[PDB]
């Protein structure tokens, strides 16, 4: 077998700027403010319109103002300005308002949107579970005081995935999202997320990215160049999936017979036996090392432990937090609340059993779905039928869930937040509809 | 002129406003919070 | 464990593997989890002989049950 190379850098975008100045002046404007990707888009249409990275830079350019190509596909052109192009998000909350302005004025400008006021439309947002209340108080300012938008709303993003593949608003199910920064399970009854008893884990996708970075610059501390950020995302998102049984699977994964079609060995860009050794298996793979070559020294040898880095959302302890995993956080909704005991199920958690969405932009790793479902037939009782719902695309589904809350009248109507509402009611208010955030009391 | 806040005191300054109405209240269960929401840990080794 | 519907035998096969890193080091012997169903149930025949149930019945000093 001849060993080929892997080079991981990603393509530039030539087309950056797309935008109709035809406008429908009171339909409204569904935004999903992602960690990861930015969406934008228009009420009648299916799809969102705008697809962005959510990044932004201030190029500082001589003899020409020092002000150029600030917000979104437009860092794409060149590597130089995607280099310092500022993510303004943090862990939980972005960070600074002016960027986020800067945000929300070239998004509104690329839906060709005239001046009326502020803005003529209502606007439609994505809030994370639990949100800090001094961040609702100044997103009720950058929508009101700032863009004198007429109505506001916003929810947890998996809830309104949950609302797109459930159109009817009254179903029973348990949805488990794995944002870029955050993974949750929220049990949903009657339409309404009991988010009394959802749970939270601090993962997504962003910090095993970080992980596998860690990993990897610890397994070679001596590697001749740089490895780059965004180059690690490129080789997670592809030779990373879910073993069917962890523990069963490690004990294989360095074996000879095993490495032969395990094994895939990436190439870094530039300009005493090794059988019975299992170091020069992990580090080396199933070739003899060529210490003298200039592409071993660049081989970035990875897949002897591709299964670590997505099975630590089900053991949490593997990175640092000590939580229990997403198996256990359904074993204790499914088998501990809502009138259910260990061996007996109430009808909410059969219905629950039965409708199992799973979604986020960290669910399009490989292997997900059937690792779910054998935990889930490995601990509920036999006979219960298990349904777990996935989509072509995970990531961009909360966007169809607000599209289709706009699409519904009545459902739109309970959870509008007006201007007039927030200047009675000052800037701390929150309308417990189902499909969004509760009260943090009685 | 708001500040450049990071992401580490803004938690830990929302729980001085939850011990500080806990404690206004109390002289009151929370439902949904940032720190209720936290998945608990494991009992199995 | 393992036990029998229609005799009442109990047997302990051992602790489960998921409660296997409690201590790093115990007496105790770590078998899997069972990879079928837990209730099978299937069809035998006893082949006897009448001198099995005679000496089945007839002891000077019983407990063969044990």
């Amino acid at each position: 077998k001849a060993v080929v190379i892997d080079d991981p850098p990603l393509r530039q975008t030539p087309e950056p700027f797309d935008e109709q100045s035809a406008y429908n002046p009171q339909s409204p404007i569904a935004i999903d403010f992602g960690s990861s990707k930015l969406r934008a888009g228009f009420v009648n249409h299916a799809t969102p319109t705008h697809i962005f990275p959510n990044a932004l830079t201030k190029f500082r350019d001589r003899k020409l103002n020092k002000n150029f190509t600030f917000v979104g596909n437009d860092t794409l052109l060149d590597q130089a300005v995607r280099s310092q192009s500022r993510s303004p998000f943090d862990g939980p909350f972005v960070t600074n308002w002016n960027l986020t302005e800067e945000i929300l004025d070239y998004t509104f400008h690329h839906l060709g949107v005239v001046p009326d006021n502020g803005i003529p439309n209502p606007i439609l947002l994505t809030e994370r579970l639990a949100t800090v209340q001094s961040q609702r108080t100044n997103w009720y300012q950058i929508l009101f005081e700032t863009y004198n938008v007429p109505g506001v709303t916003f929810g947890i993003d998996s809830l309104f995935s949950f609302y797109n593949y459930n159109p009817s608003g009254n179903k029973t199910g348990l949805v488990i999202s794995c944002g870029h920064e955050d993974t949750n399970v929220i049990p949903v009854v009657d339409g309404a997320g009991i988010l009394t008893d959802a749970k939270r884990i601090n993962w997504g996708g962003h910090q095993a990215v970080d992980y596998l970075n860690d990993l990897m610059a610890l397994k070679y501390p001596y590697f001749p160049t740089k490895m780059s950020y965004l180059q690690y995302e490129t080789m997670y998102k592809d030779y990373c999936y879910v073993s069917r049984n962890y523990d069963e699977d490690i004990e294989k994964i360095l074996t000879l017979e095993n490495l032969d079609t395990n094994d895939v060995v990436v190439e870094a860009p530039f300009t005493y036996d090794w059988r019975n050794s299992i170091l020069h298996l992990f580090l080396r793979g199933p070739r003899p090392h060529d210490s003298e070559n200039i592409h071993e020294q660049h081989q970035m040898h990875l897949n002897v432990e591709r299964i670590r880095v997505p099975e630590v959302i089900f053991q949490p302890t593997m990175g640092g937090q000590d939580q229990a995993g997403i198996c256990e956080l359904s074993e204790t909704i499914l088998l501990k609340k809502f009138g259910s005991q260990p061996g007996k199920l109430s009808q909410t958690s059969i219905d629950m059993v039965n409708n199992v969405l799973i979604t986020g932009g960290n669910a399009k790793v490989p292997g997900l779905k059937e690792r779910i479902v054998k935990e889930f037939t490995g601990f509920l009782p036999t006979g219960t039928n298990i349904t777990v719902n996935m989509s072509s695309d995970p990531s961009l589904d909360a966007w169809k869930g607000m599209a289709a809350l706009a699409r519904n009248e009545e459902q739109y109507r309970k959870t509008v937040i007006s201007k007039k509402e927030y200047e009675e009611y000052g800037p701390e208010y929150i309308k417990e509809h189902k499909l969004g955030n509760t009260k943090y009391f009685e | 002129t708001r500040r450049h806040k990071s992401a580490r005191q803004l938690i830990s300054d929302e729980n001085k406003r939850i011990n500080a109405l806990l404690t206004k209240a109390n002289k009151l269960v929370p439902k949904a919070t940032y720190f209720s929401v936290e998945a608990p840990p494991s009992i199995r080794p | 464990i393992y036990i029998e519907a229609n005799t009442g035998a109990v047997k302990r096969v051992g602790r489960s593997d998921a409660y296997a890193t409690e201590f790093d080091l115990e007496t105790e012997e770590y078998v899997p989890l069972p990879k079928g169903e837990v209730h099978k149930k299937k069809e035998i025949v006893q082949d006897v002989t009448l001198h099995d149930l005679d000496v089945a019945n007839a002891r000077p000093q019983g407990g063969q049950d044990v």
